[PDB]
């Protein structure tokens, strides 16, 4: 039988004879488009780090989030459809502030990784037996990098189908599969911060289109003692004319 | 195909279609514009004028005001545009009764994206075949402000842009006659900037187009045919060559 | 040509469509469902006692045949025989005997078999409108010994239509029955029929559906009801051999 | 070959026009003929019993039916869409006019309190409509005798003299050879069985036929006797004797 | 060409009539059946939406 | 397959005023094992078909009886959970039965507040029928059941109830008994007669071996309640059937 | 193509939506109805499709109406979906009036009432109305006025139009004829000229029409929705010289 | 403290040979105050009309409300109101609100244009119809005013006759009352025109 892909597609709550659902496997494939993300974690910081997709030289590139705050000690990124971010992170953060009031404490990462993980499911039951209030399962891949006292310095890949993973040195979008071979081999556990912004800043440069500069990306780097921050382009630009003065030599 | 008729489904790339869709949909509608320097924030949109009987007083001019210190323009289709702006100024004006400090600029336009992000989650709802252009400042403060909103209800800042028709002729005309780090300096040279943006497509009329500019102080106004006609033919002189 | 365009365009599985010759099918299939036990019964008026008569099978051994029965005595005075599905005629049943009560309490009285074929009917449409439930494929009789009318028989169909007939059978075989006694009605020209007695009334109705329908009958075969003035009831078996002695 | 723009109601075809109601139309002109016209001082309602069966008592079941004492109806096409719009009829005068009014309605804004109980069965799929017509005709005193026709689009075109049903044209074609200006009820009435003798097979007595009028009040029906200004009803179902005269006065 | 018929039209009365020629009255009433009967052909119906 | 076009919904019906759904759903009763129950002259005992398919499974306690409120059983023969669906609405109004009106509900009144249930699945568009028929009987005041049900919403009144894919044979061994024994079973030799049934009911699948369940109920030895057994009764029951089949 | 046209919603790779289209041409089945704007006074007019002979086309006007004493209407769609939205715009006037206790300006419902056909275009498994309309108004603001609603939702003042079928001359006749004094009885000489000239029938009797007349022209100013009955217009009739 | 004894007001109602005859009072104010000589506490619709009592803000209320109707029962019927149904529509339209309800005195006044006959009633706060022929009235100072004009009236009377009754009828009894009184109003009214005169009494 020829015909299992082909009619057994669009409906989400359609078995294929194969086992599998496919409109799931799809919104898989959106955040393959868009632009680029790192995570590399460490015993002494996280950190970030994307691309931006100039489009436009007349653009006021500081609009276009790719990055964001969530809570004072977690960070996240997104490289997929855009629009189904917004009604993400709005949720995610109103559990960390909520989970403030009803246990005063600065929620753990992976929790808030699991109140996300179940909302995209909401074409479906959730949990707590609840029913629906979509149809259109959203690219919206995240990494949420993250701190909390019972085990350090953390990130995790939460996806749409729920499923997620405590990875160490992730890489998603479009620049990945050549990436996360690239990092597949240079981790260490005995790294440092800088020992990192700047391989996230030669990956980077290789896998992208364009040259790299400051303009066309950015980078965040959260810490126990001063929290989520987005680094700045002068700051930015050190670090890149560094790795030539490296690179050489 | 089959992937590209409903909102709720993929295709197996990844694109969802019918909001692609409507964004062609906008360029089956007129031109409009929106420049910003320091002092000033202006807006142009080519009009017609085809028709004799149809009075001329009330001309179907794209502008609209959602407050003193705010306008906005569209494309796309009208019968649309007369909601999101219907319930935009609710908004604004159900803020500052709940908060009496009136509308940040971005917590406006996340309400007229939020209006179309919407409308694109379930089916037996269509999008609005729409895109509009924010201009205005805020309450106490100078920095001078634009946006765009867009059916997908995304939105970005911009500090020059150009919608609705043969804005693929606009822009790079655009990209040059601008430069980020030396702007227009004075509310004359935003519209000469804004003028001669729209020359290139309007078969050199004058009647042809409306501007409107906005400034602090709750400050708004619409200009004058005849201001335009010395603003118009001024530049004829300048390609005398 | 009649259903060529039918069954290949639609117009056979959505109730609420037209075909461009004004017919709307499903319903107009519905009836083929009335026949799906070989079933026949009648019923005749009085001069002031009413009878419906049913075969009642011989299928397999096993069942108890006390309580295969197409007969339900809905309230007093009232009584009703299906022609159809014993399921689908459950549910027109039942939406009854819970629809004479609370108009008894409510207004005061019982109802007769001319509202309960009106309003049973005034359903059958509706669901003939909407696509709350496919129409129940049946063709039901009632009966009833009213006040006001005197002896009275009334039938109903899945669209709606409703007549009080004079006497009526149905099923597969009314042509053979009804014309054994259309025919005897133009001889005499009485809507109702003599023999004052409820008993002796039966004995003319069994002997029609003997002749006309095809076979004899033996008492096991056969169910059978009645209607009087402040009763409505079933019967025993002897009324046949005190048929047969006589002739 | 079909159109697919015929199995559903919503959808618009290249000419404009709707899918099912083109259809229910033709619904009724299948169904037996019924007619009504007018006259100076009364209006006339009729219609013939094709009676299916010998054994059907065509008596327990009227095809004209009381709205109010002052408006009747009649149909023609498709029954159970009759005793279901009446009965959900004659209580909105009971129910949206009437109670806030006092007095029974008009002949007209009865007729808008009919036509949205037929469109209400042709904005939404889920629903057939009803495959049916009237010919409402009444009285009041502002505006006079009436006669209305009603639609199942929920359009309600007025008119003199008219008939619907398979027989129709050929009743309207004969109607203006036999119709005036100045017409009386008696002279109205058996005008409207003669028309109804083509349109016909077999018998044509009182067990096949019934109709109806309207007049001076006849207040011998009204049943309580002592009230000054309360003259009784003005709608009459002509008994079988009181018909099957006339005939042999023809 | 509707006219085509009339002058035809025409004509055709006398020869009913065995009359060889016409006046204006043969045509006069040609009129009252290529137009008034286009009018008095299909516009026989009454149910219709405004 | 005669409709290719009427198959594939509810709530319709073919040319043949027919709705074939249902008679798709017959046939998956068909592949199901068997499930028996006799009437006798003070209760009923039923029976089942138990297959293992390993030889892993406890043996026991895999029951497949479901007990209705002390006095009325249910076993199935098809898919299992429609019907375990089935018996817990069964179970539940009967409660709502007896708050009203204090009694332990009948046994005919319990039907009809399934065989009207079951009858709605098969007139909407939106749910799907029951792959099952089950048995039910039991006692009351006026004497004692017993019914089948069957996916059509249809139930009668049966001496003898078989169901399964030994229909056709199980439907022989008790017109048998109902020709020798007019004058009604008592409630201790049914039983091993009923075992001898299952036994022979079997050889459609000789291959694999089984388990076998019974459950009784009857006013003599039990007082008028339903019960499941244990012990030299069915031992010997055992003991009665697999003998004279050799 | 894959065919996009059977729901509202369902936008061609091309931006348009079929189905509101067609509405756009279930409107030419109509019949005509035509509006002028004089310099002391509008005027409407009309024309019917229908006109056998024994059918009283005397008092029942099936396309003029009002909405109160100011404004009037012409309607030019289906009839199913007229009464539908002209009392819900008397009930919308009244509910204005009834809350500020000053009169409704037409800028406001037409408005409105035109974003209630907008409600259906956009949403559900809803049909776009079959209507369009020809108000006529008076106000303070502006005084005379004349406007159009499509049946999508889009509205447009104007100083004539006609609509219906064969706008297309009676467009063409009126914009190249059409003073811009043009006193009242010199406008309705020209709307007659107009369906004289456009129509298919010869006859343009006095039954088949209805055309009425708003007016300031009284002295102690006030509004006279003042509609002619078939009387008058055979003096408008045989004035002319048919 | 009652709703119905807090602003003050009084009305009036009478037949005549074709003519009939309707007034009010214009004080209006808190309780033991007065802020105005000028408050119409009459109104009509169409040819027909009406007045009102009690609480002011149930006059003002219910002015709009039948207003919002009779400008569709003239546009949907093509025909204005006569009174026999306006009588009794005020009934059900305020028969709904038998729990939390309005606090007035009614009256009404007209002409049937069919029959050229007169026409007046009353009611109360729940829809009584009261149809006496003579007269009727309402307000806070009724029993000061049944004494007054029964003793006065005739039948069969002619209209300036029959204005001079009402006036004296009226304002020896309001200027007895606590509560009001300061001008009046009165219309007399015919088949076909209507006048109105305005009366002269004290003032603070």
């Amino acid at each position: 039988m020829f015909l299992t892909r082909s009619e057994y597609d669009r409906g989400v709550s359609t078995f294929s004879p194969e086992g599998r659902l496919f409109q799931v496997e799809y919104s898989l494939e959106a955040i393959k488009l868009g632009s680029t993300a790192i995570g590399i974690a460490t015993k002494e910081g996280v950190v970030l780090g994307v691309e931006k997709r100039a489009t436009s030289p007349l653009l006021e590139s500081d609009s276009i989030e790719k990055i964001v705050e969530i809570d004072r000690h977690i960070g996240c990124a997104m490289s997929g459809l855009t629009a189904d971010a917004r009604s993400m992170i709005e949720h995610a953060r109103t559990a960390a502030v909520t989970h403030n009031l009803y246990y005063d404490e600065d929620i753990n990462v992976e929790s808030l990784t699991q109140s996300v993980c179940d909302l995209a499911l909401r074409f479906g039951e959730g949990a707590s037996g609840e029913e629906r209030l979509m149809s259109r399962p959203f690219g919206v891949a995240l990494l949420i990098a993250g701190h909390d006292a019972d085990d350090g310095y953390q990130l995790f890949h939460a996806e749409p189908s729920g499923t997620f993973y405590r990875y160490n040195a992730k890489a998603i979008g479009s620049g990945s599969e050549g990436a996360q071979a690239e990092l597949l081999n240079e981790w260490h556990s005995s790294l440092t911060l800088k020992e990192a912004e700047l391989l996230v800043l030669k990956i980077l440069k290789q896998v992208m289109e364009e040259k790299l500069d400051e303009n066309n990306a950015q980078l965040s780097c959260i810490t126990k003692q001063d929290g989520f921050k987005i680094y700045d382009n002068e700051k930015t630009a050190e670090l890149i004319k560094e790795l030539k003065e490296k690179e050489a030599a | 195909s089959g992937y590209d008729r409903a909102l709720s489904i993929f295709s197996p790339d990844g694109h969802i279609f019918q909001v692609e869709y409507a964004l062609e949909a906008v360029k089956r509608g007129t031109c409009a514009v929106g420049v910003k320097g320091k002092n000033c924030v202006v807006l142009g949109c080519e009009r017609r004028s085809t028709l004799k009987l149809q009075d001329t007083r009330i001309t179907p001019s794209k502008v609209s005001k959602i407050d003193s210190h705010v306008v906005l323009s569209f494309s796309g289709l009208n019968a649309d545009s007369r909601i999101l702006i219907e319930k935009a100024r609710v908004e604004a004006q159900s803020h500052r009764l709940t908060l009496e400090d009136p509308v940040t600029v971005e917590y406006l336009t996340r309400y007229v994206a939020g209006v179309q992000q919407r409308y694109t989650q379930s089916g037996g709802v269509r999008p609005f075949g729409v895109s509009t252009l924010i201009a205005g400042f805020d309450p106490r403060d100078d920095e001078p402000k634009l946006y765009q909103t867009e059916p997908s209800g995304i939105y970005s800042s911009w500090s020059a842009q150009t919608i609705g028709r043969n804005s693929k002729t606009v822009r790079e005309f655009l990209e040059k006659n601008y430069d980020r780090k030396e702007p227009p300096a004075t509310v004359e040279e935003c519209v000469k900037l804004t003028v001669r943006s729209l020359l290139e497509v309007v078969q050199t009329g004058a009647k042809n187009i409306e501007i409107t500019v906005v400034k602090p102080d709750s400050d708004i106004v619409a200009l004058s045919s005849e201001e335009i006609n010395q603003y118009v033919t001024q530049i004829e002189q300048e390609k005398q060559e | 040509s009649g259903a060529a365009a039918a069954s290949a365009a639609g117009y056979d599985r959505h109730i609420t469509i037209f075909s461009p010759e004004g017919r709307l099918y499903q319903v107009e299939y519905a009836f083929k469902a009335t026949n799906q036990t070989n079933i026949n019964s009648l019923a005749v008026r009085g001069k002031d006692c009413t009878v419906v008569i049913s075969q009642k099978k011989v299928p397999d051994k096993l069942l108890d045949p006390t309580t295969v029965s197409y007969i339900f005595c809905i309230s007093r005075t009232i009584g009703m025989v299906v022609n159809g599905p014993i399921p689908d005629a459950r549910n027109a049943a039942l939406r009854a005997k819970a629809e004479a009560a609370e108009f008894r309490y409510k207004y005061g009285y019982d109802m007769p078999c001319d509202v309960l074929a009106k309003r049973m009917a005034n359903l059958s449409q509706i669901y003939t409108q909407r696509a709350y439930m496919r129409p129940l494929g049946v063709i039901l009789t009632f009966v009833s010994v009213d006040e006001e009318l005197g002896p009275s028989i009334y039938k109903t169909d899945p669209a709606g239509y409703y007549v009080g007939y004079k006497a009526t059978a149905t099923g597969p075989k009314q042509q053979e029955i009804t014309t054994n006694l259309e025919n005897h009605f133009k001889k005499s020209k009485i809507d109702h029929i003599n023999e004052e007695s409820w008993e002796k009334v039966v004995e003319f109705a069994i002997t029609h559906m003997i002749d006309a329908l095809g076979t004899e009958f033996s008492k096991n075969d056969l169910e059978v009801g009645v209607a009087t003035k402040d009763k409505f009831f079933t019967l025993s078996a002897e009324n046949i051999e005190e048929r047969l002695v006589a002739i | 070959m079909t159109d697919r723009y015929s199995f559903s109601l919503t959808t618009f075809s290249p000419s404009g026009k709707l899918g099912q109601i083109d259809y229910a139309l033709t619904a009724v002109k299948q169904g037996v003929t019924s007619l009504g016209i007018k006259a100076t001082n009364g209006v006339v309602i009729a219609t013939e019993k094709k009676s299916s069966s010998p054994l059907a008592m065509s008596e327990t079941l009227s095809k004209v039916s009381l709205l109010t004492p002052d408006i009747g109806a009649v149909y023609s096409g498709m029954g159970p869409d009759y005793r279901v719009l009446v009965d959900k009829s004659r209580k909105v005068a009971h129910t949206s006019y009437k109670r806030i009014y006092g007095e029974y309605p008009p002949t007209k804004l009865l007729v808008s309190e009919v036509a949205k109980i037929m469109q209400e069965a042709t904005q939404s799929g889920g629903v057939r409509p009803f495959g049916v017509s009237l010919l409402i005709a009444g009285h009041d005193e502002f505006n006079g005798f009436s006669l209305y026709q009603v639609d199942p689009s929920g359009s309600y075109f007025p008119w003199k003299a008219t008939a619907i049903g398979k027989g129709s044209v050929a009743a309207k074609t004969f109607l203006e050879k036999r119709w005036n200006d100045e017409l009386e009820l008696e002279d109205a009435i058996h005008i409207a069985l003669l028309t109804l003798k083509e349109s016909v097979e077999g018998e044509f007595n009182g067990d096949t036929i019934e109709l109806a009028i309207i007049g001076d009040e006849n207040p011998d029906l009204l049943g309580y006797t002592g009230i000054p200004t309360d003259k009784g009803p003005r709608f009459r179902k002509l008994t079988s004797q009181e018909i099957n005269d006339r005939l042999e006065a023809l | 060409a509707d006219v085509k018929g009339v002058c035809t039209e025409a004509g055709m009365y006398a020869l009913r009539e065995r009359r060889i020629h016409v006046t204006q009255e043969d045509f006069e009433l040609a009129v009252g059946k290529v137009m008034n009967k286009n009018q008095e052909t299909a516009i026989s119906v009454a149910k219709l939406f405004k | 397959s005669i409709g290719t076009g009427y198959d594939l919904s509810n709530s319709v019906f073919s040319p043949d005023g027919r709705n074939f759904q249902v008679e798709y759903a017959v046939k998956a009763v068909e592949n199901g094992t068997t499930s028996i129950g006799i009437k006798c002259n003070d209760g009923v005992v039923f029976a089942v078909e138990k297959l293992i398919t390993s030889k892993l499974l406890v043996p026991q306690k895999n029951v497949k009886i479901q007990v209705v409120d002390r006095h009325i059983g249910c076993v199935y023969s098809g898919l299992i959970p429609d019907g375990r669906h089935l018996v817990n609405r069964g179970r539940e109004e009967a409660a709502s039965f007896k708050k009203l009106y204090k009694t332990p509900i009948p046994i005919p009144a319990f039907a009809d507040r399934l065989g009207q249930y079951v009858q709605a699945h098969t007139l909407y568009n939106s749910v799907r029928p029951f792959g099952v028929s089950t048995i039910f009987g039991g006692v009351d005041k006026n004497g004692a059941h017993l019914y089948m049900l069957e996916p059509s919403g249809s139930y009668w009144g049966y001496k003898g109830a078989a169901t399964g894919k030994g229909r056709q044979s199980a439907k022989a061994e008790l017109e048998k008994l109902v020709d020798h024994h007019p004058e009604g079973l008592s409630a201790r030799e049914a039983v091993k007669q009923a075992a001898k049934i299952i036994y022979l009911a079997h050889e459609d699948n000789k291959e694999k071996d089984f388990e076998l369940e019974i459950s009784w109920c009857s006013l003599s030895e039990t007082n008028g309640l339903h019960k499941f057994v244990k012990g030299d009764l069915l031992q010997e029951a055992i003991d009665f059937a697999q003998k004279e089949i050799n | 193509s894959r065919r996009y046209d059977s729901r509202t919603t369902i936008f061609s790779p091309e931006g348009r939506l079929y189905q509101v289209e067609y509405a756009l041409e279930s409107i030419s089945h109509a019949g005509t109805a035509i509006g002028i704007m004089a310099s002391d006074g509008i005027v409407l007019a009309a024309e019917r499709k229908v006109t056998s002979t024994l059918l009283e086309q005397d008092t029942s006007t099936e396309k003029l109406y009002k909405l109160n004493d100011k404004i009037a209407v012409a309607v030019a769609g289906l009839t199913a979906d007229a009464e539908i939205l002209i009392n819900t715009a008397r009930i919308h006037a009244q509910n204005y009036l009834k809350t500020y206790n000053e009169d409704i300006p037409v800028e406001i419902l037409v408005r409105r009432l035109s974003d209630i056909k907008q409600g259906y275009t956009q949403h559900g498994g809803l049909r776009p109305f079959g209507v369009s309309f020809i108000y006529a108004g008076y106000d303070d603001r502006y005084g005379y006025q004349l406007y159009t609603s499509n049946p999508s939702g889009n509205y447009t003042g104007w100083k004539a139009i006609s609509v219906g079928a064969n706008t297309s001359a009676a467009q063409t006749l009126l914009q190249m004829d059409y003073k811009d004094d043009m006193k009242v009885d010199d406008a309705i000489e020209l709307a007659l000229k107009t369906l004289s000239k456009t129509t298919d029938s010869s006859a343009l009797t006095y039954d088949r029409l209805e055309f009425a007349t708003i007016r300031k022209g009284a002295n102690d100013g006030e509004v006279y929705q003042k509609i002619f009955k078939p009387q008058e217009i055979k003096d408008i009739l045989v004035k002319t010289g048919i | 403290s009652d709703p119905s004894s807090i602003n003050g007001g009084i009305v009036v109602a009478m037949t005549g040979k074709d003519c009939v005859a309707i007034a009010c009072d214009l004080r209006l104010g808190s309780q033991s105050l007065g802020v105005s000589n000028k408050f119409e506490k009459i109104f009509h619709y169409g040819h027909v009309f009406l007045g009102i009592t009690g609480l002011a803000t149930d006059v003002t209320t219910l002015n709009e409300m039948f207003r919002y109707k009779t400008n569709l029962y003239k546009l949907k019927e093509e025909r204005a109101i006569e009174p026999e149904t306006f009588t009794q529509l005020v009934s059900s339209s305020l028969y709904e609100r038998r729990f939390g309800p309005y606090f007035v005195g009614p009256v009404v006044a007209g002409i049937n244009s069919k029959s050229g006959k007169p026409f007046i009633a009353g009611f109360d706060l729940i829809g009584c119809i009261d149809e006496a022929k003579d007269f009727i009235v309402s307000g806070t100072a009724s029993d000061q005013l049944f004494g007054m004009c029964e003793s006065l009236y005739e039948p069969n009377l002619e209209p300036e006759d029959l204005f001079e009754t009402i006036s004296q009828a009226l304002l020896n009894a309001a200027d007895r009352d606590a509560l009001s009184g300061w001008g009046a109003v009165v219309y007399i009214i015919k088949k076909d025109e209507v006048v109105k005169r305005y009366l002269k009494m004290r003032q603070d």
